[PDB]
RNA sequence: GAUGGGGAAGCUCCGUUUCAAAGGCCUGAUUUUAUGCAGGCCACCAUCGAAAGGGAAUCCGGUUAAGAUUCCGGAACCUGG
RNA sequence: UUGACAUUGUGAAGAGAUCUUUACUUAUUCAAUGAAGCGGAGCUGGAAUUCAUUUUCCACGUUCUAGCAUUCAAGGUCCCAUUCGGGGCUGAUCCGGGUU
């Protein structure tokens, strides 16, 4: 206490090397980290026409965990089950004379997006899930198109990854469901028209809107200063 | 949720694990017998008068030494095949394209003693 | 000077194998009288702010 | 026809410049936050001779913002600064020889040298011995300067461009006659081989556009064309006028 | 199948959407290694009827050569 | 004069720290065992290029048909451990 | 050295029955640095002169001197289980990560 001794250092410039702050802003970074990020901003910047854009609306969290909690009832067999029920019906079908259709039908989710697709075009899609992923994106440009046109419901929900674990992928890009169990039928009508309405009833009205155009926000913060100044003296 | 503090603006690699070799199989698979050893390092002792007047008088041993071989291989092949003990060991290479040596043997010793033990003198 | 003692490369002065001694007596007379004038200058600061 | 001796400097091979005495570029301090913001201070450590050059270096040795040392650069010194002097650089630096501000913060009929065509680049014009640049005026909206260059010619340039104050040291260099070939000899082998010049009068057909003929002469007019073409120009090229002055 | 429609889809490229992909691809590439390791095809169906397979032993690189 | 990159039908050219995720240190943390995990660091970032430039340290006497600041005898010195 | 087409997107003014200005930024181009202090809002005074109350810009740690400036920072405060010391907040305003 009387030995100890206040020092204060002086940052004024001028004197007292600088402390360590956290430069976290100005880092140089490697040459994939910032073509990734730019990559985004350009998408930004640009016009980006209407049958993109209708993408970026996307299934908000609420309809969206509601919506994969009937998927996942109805997740594909695993390797491990299929490895079983491969033993049940050898055992099953050679020996009781059976046809080999013992066991119960299949209610799985479809996946694949050259399988869907053609659901679709024969109507047999009850939902359709679609990421706003896919970098490649053309892949998955037209599926709202064909699903307002032939009358399916369909939804644009975040993420490929989440829609492939319900599965077993590492990516899907697609889902659906072309058969339902009696417990979930109702269930499933109480999604579809929360998702009717958000996606597919609004599909004509969207294709007028052109995304896009933000300005990055020191851009945007000189124009306010610009036109709003302009008026107000 | 937050991000990292970064004091410096440079990015650097990681350092990331490097893991040592497990090979399947072997290189080679019989390793290589000892190439330069007592018996090759030292082929002959040298005869000639102006020689033999250095081991009968300065206690020295004069041989023709491999190429290859360097006074640390040489001093010990004397002491292994011959059984002395070296104080200095000098080489050069005789304008004939091989190696002579001069090995001077420790006061212990008689270079005499032993030159006329391999058959020379 | 690897190869020799330290009293040959120093002298017992601070900055001993380094300034000439007078180089030393300037700096500490400049050390002294610079934060010497230094606080009647942050005094003024204090009373410019009484004064105004 | 030959390749002429001014096509001939061009590929660089005894030609380049002879670098081996110089101190080093001789550049102002890299822009930053504390110069921009307000100032920081060096001392001179000496002022010394370049090779080469033909005006006086002064070393300035600041001290590192964001680590501890010193850093020391290359100044061509002003006329008047001296060893121990205080060397402020930066917005809020004050108007004294030596001290770089920039551009919009000196009033107008200023005398400054080493300033920068555009902010950052450490320095341009007037930089030769005893140049300077006049600031006759301002444009502190769509901010500009009005400096007049040592040529005569007047430039606008950004009023962010720092230079540094008064002229620079080494005038009256070219009052004194050089009287004899030698000191000529001495001056250039520090620079470059230029020298000395054969007249294109004195040599041959392939030597030159005016080599030839029974006497020395030209024989066509010797104002080339802008428009000309590589190797045809030698002479006065795209002159205005020509001839003595009156 | 999902193929004959991505198929038309690259024969207008023009066509307002096709247009604002390439102008933001171009961008992409310029700034990546004149040759450089492509992850994956930008066109699937381009080159699944060149010979084109998904698995292993079958690599995809980008190049860009001067006009 | 490689590398990274950039041209070039190509042989190869540019350039030499350049639009680069370019690297291994000082020991604290261990007394299960040696080195995990630790804070801090330092950003100079191939190599080549001189028997006349820079540079760690050796002298006298004797000796051979022909070698010696090298061999002999004696008296020193430097460097790494 | 010029014109046209392509790179090449966004839209305003003014003349001519297409041109000249001029805006936008993200392409394209240039420049700098061991991609550190950008843009926006703030608090303190205060030039300011208040026609309701702030309308607005400037500010905002260093100038007799060839000294000195580095160890997560001393201080201040609070935690953890006191054990020697360690982890926080501030000292050093906050937000957007567009390196300028």
């Amino acid at each position: 206490n009387p030995l100890t001794h206040s020092t204060p250092k002086n940052f004024g410039i001028g004197q007292a090397v600088q402390p360590k702050r956290n430069l976290s802003r100005y880092v140089k970074w490697p040459e994939y980290v910032r073509v990734q990020r730019q990559k985004k901003i350009l998408s930004i910047r640009l016009k980006v026409p209407p049958t993109i854009a209708q993408f970026q609306y996307t299934l908000d969290r609420n309809t969206a965990a509601e919506t994969f909690k009937l998927f996942n009832k109805y997740r594909p067999e695993t390797a491990a089950e299929k490895k079983e029920r491969l033993t049940k019906e050898a055992a099953a079908v050679a020996e009781g004379k059976s046809k080999q259709d013992a066991s119960p039908k299949p209610y799985a989710v479809k996946y694949g997006l050259n399988h869907v697709v053609a659901l679709i075009e024969n109507k047999k899609a009850k939902l359709v899930l679609i990421a706003n992923d896919v970098d490649p994106i053309e892949l998955v440009v037209f599926l709202p198109a064909l699903c307002k046109k032939m009358g399916v419901p369909y939804a644009i929900v975040k993420g490929k990854a989440r829609l492939g674990t319900l599965v077993n992928q590492k990516t899907s890009a697609v889902a659906a469901l072309t058969e339902v169990r009696a417990e979930d039928e109702a269930a499933l009508a109480k999604l579809v028209s929360t998702i009717d309405a958000n996606f597919a009833d609004k599909y004509d009205e969207v294709k007028k809107h052109w995304g896009g155009g933000i300005l990055g926000n020191k851009a945007q913060a000189k124009m306010d200063k610009r036109a709003k100044n302009s008026d107000s003296a | 949720k937050a991000l990292k503090v970064r004091t410096s603006a440079t990015f650097r690699l990681p350092k990331t694990l490097k893991l040592a070799r497990a090979p399947k199989y072997a290189s080679k698979a019989v390793p290589h017998y000892n190439r330069l050893d007592s018996y090759k390092v030292i082929e002959q002792p040298i005869t000639s008068e102006t020689a033999m007047k250095k081991v009968e008088d300065g206690n020295i041993l004069v041989f023709q030494v491999s190429m290859k071989a360097n006074k640390y291989q040489i001093k010990k092949a004397v002491k292994e095949l011959y059984e002395v003990d070296v104080l200095k060991v000098n080489t050069l290479v005789r304008p004939n394209g091989t190696k002579k040596a001069y090995v001077r043997l420790t006061a212990d010793y008689d270079a005499l003693d032993i030159a006329n033990r391999i058959g020379y003198i | 000077y690897a190869t020799v003692s330290k009293t040959h490369k120093t002298v017992s002065r601070a900055y001993g194998g380094s300034r000439c001694a007078n180089c030393v007596k300037e700096r500490i007379i400049r050390a002294f009288l610079i934060e010497e004038q230094k606080i009647v200058k942050k005094v003024v600061k204090e009373q410019t702010e009484a004064a105004k | 026809g030959r390749v002429i001796r001014n096509q001939r400097k061009g590929a660089g091979s005894i030609f380049t410049s002879h670098t081996r005495l110089r101190q080093g570029a001789a550049k102002l301090r890299t822009l930053d936050y504390a110069e921009r913001h307000g100032y920081i201070r060096g001392i001179v450590k000496q002022i010394v001779h370049d090779s080469g050059r033909g005006a006086p270096l002064a070393k300035v040795v600041f001290r590192d913002p964001y680590k501890y040392r010193l850093r020391e650069e290359i100044f061509i010194a002003n006329e008047g600064v001296h060893t121990g002097q205080f060397i402020y650089a930066g917005k809020k630096a004050s108007l004294n020889v030596g001290n770089v501000l920039p551009l919009g913060s000196v009033p107008e009929g200023t005398i400054v040298s080493n300033v920068e065509e555009k902010p950052g680049d450490r320095g341009a014009l007037a930089r030769a011995s005893g140049n300077y640049v006049i600031i006759i005026g301002h444009n502190p909206d769509e901010n500009k300067t009005r400096v007049r260059l040592p040529s005569g010619a007047k430039k606008v340039i950004s009023s962010d461009a720092r230079g540094v104050i008064g002229v620079i040291a080494g005038g009256g260099r070219v009052d004194k006659p050089l009287l004899k070939a030698g000191r000529a000899f001495h001056k250039y082998r520090l620079k470059r081989n230029s020298w000395p010049k054969t007249r294109g009068v004195a040599m041959n057909p392939v030597d030159h556009p005016h080599g030839g003929g029974n006497h020395q002469h030209i024989g066509k007019a010797s104002t080339i064309s802008r428009g000309a073409v590589s190797g045809q120009k030698a002479g006065l090229i795209a002159a205005r006028r020509t001839g003595l002055l009156r | 199948g999902a193929y004959k429609y991505l198929e038309e889809l690259q024969r207008k490229k023009q066509s307002d959407v096709l247009r604002f992909l390439q102008r933001v691809r171009v961008w992409e590439y310029r700034q990546k290694n004149v040759i450089h390791r492509a992850a994956r095809p930008t066109r699937p169906d381009k080159a699944r009827r060149l010979g084109y397979k998904a698995k292993q032993g079958f690599v995809i690189y980008r190049v860009r050569v001067r006009r």
